[PDB]
RNA sequence: UCGGAGUACAAAAAACCCUCCGAGUGAUUUUAAUCUAGACAAACCAGUCAAAAUAACCAUAACAUCACUUAUUGAUCCAAAAU
């Protein structure tokens, strides 16, 4: 019973660490999506 | 409403003018009640409501008026939109 | 409270409770606020309104009054034109 | 604590929420009512570089005012 | 100085009385209360003395 | 309940129905001592009567 | 609150003077 | 059946002014210990600097919707001076026209007690009343 | 356990000592101006603007529009001052100004306001009503060119359409006319859309008018893509916003993929997405003008559903959330007799075995 | 018996024949309504606030004020008065 607890605890910590890494990549990939989804700013650049 | 021959011709047309919100596309006047749980009372309410609609429309002299809180702002928003309408130039 | 009377041997009731309480069939008891007729000019408008309202009694008071009255007053009554007739039964009580 | 947005004030200086929502506490500036002679006098004597700050209690509404639903399709 | 408690009856004819504390040295008091019976403000005058 | 009694044969519409027939049909119980003056008709099942 | 970093944000009594009220018995032009 | 008859049970309206124009939106009731009261949909803000007269109409979010001030070149070249009683009248009339153009017909103005008796402000509101803009916003329905 | 503040305190700049030297406010109107200027700064502590929806605070607005006209400030500064001095020296103006008897040519101010600061004032009007949010999302444009839309209602009466106005559908039954100053060297595109009013989809907008490749001022001579359709707001949900969009295009663009049938009455074919539409032809077109109005329900809407759209008229209603009540206790304590009525399901009495 | 400050230093509560101030009502008019969501407080009895809605009056008007404002007060039964 003690051995199974060690395996269970080791996997949950490892699995939890993987989830945080996925969220960090997801947040960065979402940020570049907004940059590559807006419109080409004409603005004052038309006369520039 | 058009083929309802138990009401007079002036009364029939006045119902359409006042209650045009309840008139279906095919000319079917629709009245609905939801007060009581027993369907006998619900039907009785509809008939009594129908009597009041006909009774007030039947009388030519029956033309009551009232002033409401929403009427005051309705008149103002109607008056304000007439300020811009006053210009009279050749249109399209 | 006389648990056993000396004439018939049944359980008597306290006449003080019935003269100033109303029992609904759901077990709830009804009473008037204390001091609703004393010194009305002194109290504010809100305070007078609060004192003129019927109130319910908590579990201990409700349980206390059930042991002070016999079983005649806990019966189901169908009065004619009773204002409290619609409050007799509880409804939509999820305990 | 002074009342803020969506928070009333009783005659006994108690704060009660007016709309269903989340209670929030905030430090804001204080601009007293001109009809309050004592409060406006305190503001008058303040130096030019200072502003009064007071704590406030807010209730950000959660439920919307209402929604539109189809009741009849004539 | 002691005050007097007097009962004021409506002058609108309806039966409505509310007690008001009044100073003893003052003469008969006359106010403008609001009786719910008529749902309108009506004149009220002092009628009887109840408590000192 | 009045419809329920008739369907099960507790009372019969062929014979006139009064208070006595209801008691013999075990429909309602009347206690004269407890200040009961009879039976009042309510409209709980007017839709399916 | 004391422990919060925003403590004392409402301090004002050190901005205005004390402004000693002219007491009935202590009314004197102490110059 | 008819492909054109498909209607969603719930209709979502994204117009921010829809609730305000129906007098059903929430007014930020409260405060009371501060001034001015922030229980409004639109507030008229009049600022009298020593050189220019500026009048603002603000939403409760802090944004300014329509503004008419003597600092504009359009109004400056038609006024003799920007700090007169006549200048306030011009500001009031110009803002009154723009509010009608912007659809804002109701606003709340809470003047300072001494400004309420001031000659310029007294006649400034007279221009607004005759300009079509009406103060005293309608009461909220089911407040 | 005292903690260190995260930044400068509000009133720590002034010196506590030597109060008499510091000049006071002496007025109440000075404090309000000072307080309001202080209330808009981004303080490090919690503020009212933080919790009550300041719309993400500072936003990097993307500008997609015509560049502002090139104006020389040096020349403008001298000519503006020179014009004022001539008006200043007029004695008759001083006579009227002192006696509080003078008026201004409001029509002249209207013409100059449109040219000078009209584009900027209309920009915040669109932002306040959220036109940019529902059309270009975060992007915004300045209405550089003036635009006029008017409806022919009577024999000669003319209902105008300004920014944020209110127009009854009866006035909008007929097609409007658009007048704007432009030389015969470029092309323009006109688009009228119903931002709110789509039935099945809440994020889509209808199209009521679309004219492609307008030669200069004459709108009629331009190629027509989508025929005009009178507004049809629902009876329940009122005050739908209709926006006129003017696009300036360099080259003749092939607007054939968005072509609609001439007797187009299928609302499924009127589904439109301005951001998607502008995405395809971003290189060619460029927004230049804007004019939008509010529109509620009227009697003329009814015939649109029946005769034109061949649709049963839908009616909505404003429904409020049900009132909240606490969980019912078996023995209510010190509660009024009406405590049971709150949790009653129906007022009709219900009998059981009886 | 009732209120305020310290003891009780920062949510609440917290004692002594403990240390110090008070209350057992006046002045004035703005004479302050009816009805109900939701809560603080509390052994109980009591005490407190209160949106919406209706009426009153600027014709879309409810906090009586001031005196440290906080205390200025008494349950049933019973008796008297118009009910
Ligand atoms: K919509
Ligand atoms: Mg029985
Ligand atoms: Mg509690
Ligand atoms: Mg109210
Ligand atoms: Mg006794």
């Amino acid at each position: 019973k003690f051995a199974r607890r060690v395996v269970l605890l080791s996997q949950e910590m490892d699995a939890g660490l993987q989830a945080w890494q996925l969220r960090q990549q997801e947040k960065l990939q979402e940020e570049e999506g907004k940059q590559k989804n807006a419109l080409k700013s004409k603005g004052a650049l038309l006369q520039n | 409403l058009a083929s309802a021959d138990w009401i007079a011709e002036p009364v029939r047309l006045k119902l359409a003018v006042k209650h045009k919100n309840r008139i279906n596309r095919s000319g079917e006047l629709i009245l609905t009640s939801e007060c009581s749980r027993y369907q006998f009372r619900n039907l009785a309410d509809c008939l009594q409501k129908l009597r009041d609609m006909i009774a007030e429309a039947s009388q030519p002299a029956k033309e009551p008026s009232r002033e409401d809180a929403e009427l005051r702002r309705s008149r103002i928003e109607n008056m304000n939109r007439e300020r811009l309408r006053k210009k009279r130039i050749s249109s399209a | 409270v006389t648990y056993f009377s000396s004439r018939k041997g049944k359980r008597k009731t306290v006449k003080a409770v019935i003269y100033r309480f109303l029992r609904l069939h759901s077990g709830l008891w009804l009473r008037r606020k204390a001091g609703y007729k004393k010194k009305l000019w002194k109290k504010t408008a809100a305070r007078k309104r609060r004192l003129r309202e019927f109130v319910f009694c908590n579990k201990t008071q409700s349980k206390l009054l059930d042991k002070m009255t016999t079983s005649f007053w806990k019966r189901r009554n169908w009065y004619a034109d009773d204002p409290y007739q619609k409050y007799q039964d509880r409804t939509n009580l999820k305990v | 604590w002074h009342p803020g947005a969506h928070v009333g004030l009783g005659k006994n200086k108690c704060l009660y929420a007016l709309e269903e929502g989340v209670v929030r506490y905030t430090k804001e500036v204080y601009v007293p009512n001109p009809s309050n002679s004592e409060a406006v006098d305190l503001v008058t004597r303040l130096p030019q570089g200072a502003v009064l700050y007071k704590t406030f209690v807010h209730v950000v509404p959660a439920k919307p005012e209402g929604t539109f639903k189809l009741v009849a399709m004539l | 100085s002691k005050t007097i408690l007097v009962k004021m009856m409506s002058q609108a004819g309806t039966g409505f009385s509310f007690n008001t504390k009044r100073s003893r040295l003052r003469e008969k008091l006359t106010l403008l209360h609001y009786d719910p019976v008529v749902k309108k403000k009506v004149l009220f005058v002092e009628q009887k003395k109840i408590r000192s | 309940r009045l419809q329920y009694l008739i369907d099960l044969g507790r009372v019969d519409p062929t014979q006139p129905i009064d208070l006595t027939q209801l008691v013999n049909g075990r429909g309602v119980t009347i206690q004269p001592s407890k200040r009961d003056y009879g039976v009042q008709l309510v409209e709980e099942g007017a839709d399916t009567f | 609150y004391r422990s919060k970093p925003t403590h004392g944000i409402g301090r004002y009594k050190h901005l205005v003077k004390a402004q000693e009220p002219k007491k009935k018995k202590g009314k004197v032009e102490v110059r | 059946p008819v492909e054109n008859e498909a209607v969603a049970p719930e209709f979502t309206n994204r117009n921010p002014r829809n609730l305000e124009l129906l007098a059903v939106a929430r007014k930020e009731r409260g405060w009371g210990t501060v001034w001015p009261s922030r229980e409004f949909w639109h507030r008229l803000r009049v600022i009298r600097t020593q050189h220019h007269i500026e009048a603002l109409v603000e939403h409760r979010n802090g944004q300014v919707v329509v503004s008419a001030s003597t600092r504009e070149w359009a109004i400056k070249k038609h006024l003799y001076s920007t700090r007169n009683v006549v200048a306030c009248e011009s500001v009031g009339r110009v803002l009154a026209e723009r509010c009608l153009e912007a659809g804002i017909n109701f606003m709340v103005y809470h003047p300072t007690p001494w400004e309420a008796a001031s000659d310029s402000i007294k006649r400034l509101q007279h221009a607004m009343t005759e300009g079509g803009v009406v103060l005293r916003e309608p009461r909220r329905i089911y407040e | 356990r005292r903690a260190a503040p995260l930044g400068p305190m509000p009133n720590e700049d002034i010196d506590v000592s030597d109060l008499e030297r510091l000049k006071k406010y002496r007025s109440f109107d000075r404090y309000r101006r000072r307080a309001e200027q202080e209330a808009r700064k981004p303080h490090w502590w919690r503020t009212y603007r933080e919790h009550f929806g300041e719309e993400s605070g500072p936003k990097d607005r993307v500008d997609i529009g015509l560049p502002p006209p090139k104006v020389s400030r040096t020349q403008q500064l001298l000519e503006r001052k020179q014009a004022l001095r001539e008006l200043r020296a007029n004695v008759e103006e001083e006579r009227a100004a002192r006696l509080q008897t003078a008026r201004i040519p409001l029509e002249a101010v209207r013409a100059e306001w449109e040219r000078t600061c009209g584009p900027y004032h209309k920009q915040r009007l669109a932002e306040y009503c959220g036109l940019y949010r529902d059309l270009f999302h975060g992007a915004t444009f300045v209405p550089r060119v003036p635009l006029h839309v008017a409806y022919a209602v009577g024999e000669d009466d003319l209902m105008p359409v300004y920014h944020g106005n209110e127009v009854t559908p009866t006035e909008a039954a007929q097609a409007p006319e658009v007048t704007y100053e432009a030389d015969e060297g470029s092309l323009w595109t006109l688009l009228l859309t119903n931002l709110d009013g789509h039935l099945l989809e809440p994020d889509a907008e209808y199209v009521h008018w679309l004219v492609t490749n307008i030669p200069g001022n004459r709108v009629t001579e331009g190629q027509e893509t989508c025929p005009y359709l009178p507004p049809f707001p629902a009876r329940g949900s009122g005050f739908h916003r209709f926006a006129f969009l003017l696009f300036k295009q360099d080259k003749r663009i092939d607007f054939s993929g968005d072509t609609r049938p001439s007797p187009c009455y299928q609302l499924a074919q009127r589904t439109f997405h301005t951001f998607d539409f502008y995405k395809k032809h971003q290189d060619a077109m460029t927004p230049a003008g804007l004019a939008f109005f509010q529109c509620r329900w009227d009697d003329s809407v009814t015939r649109v559903f029946h005769q034109l759209l061949d649709m049963r008229e839908p009616v909505f209603e404003f429904v409020r959330p049900p009132p909240y009540h606490p969980k019912q206790k078996r023995f209510p304590h010190r509660q009024p007799l009406r405590y049971l009525d709150r949790y009653r399901d129906s007022h009709e009495p219900t009998y059981g075995i009886y």
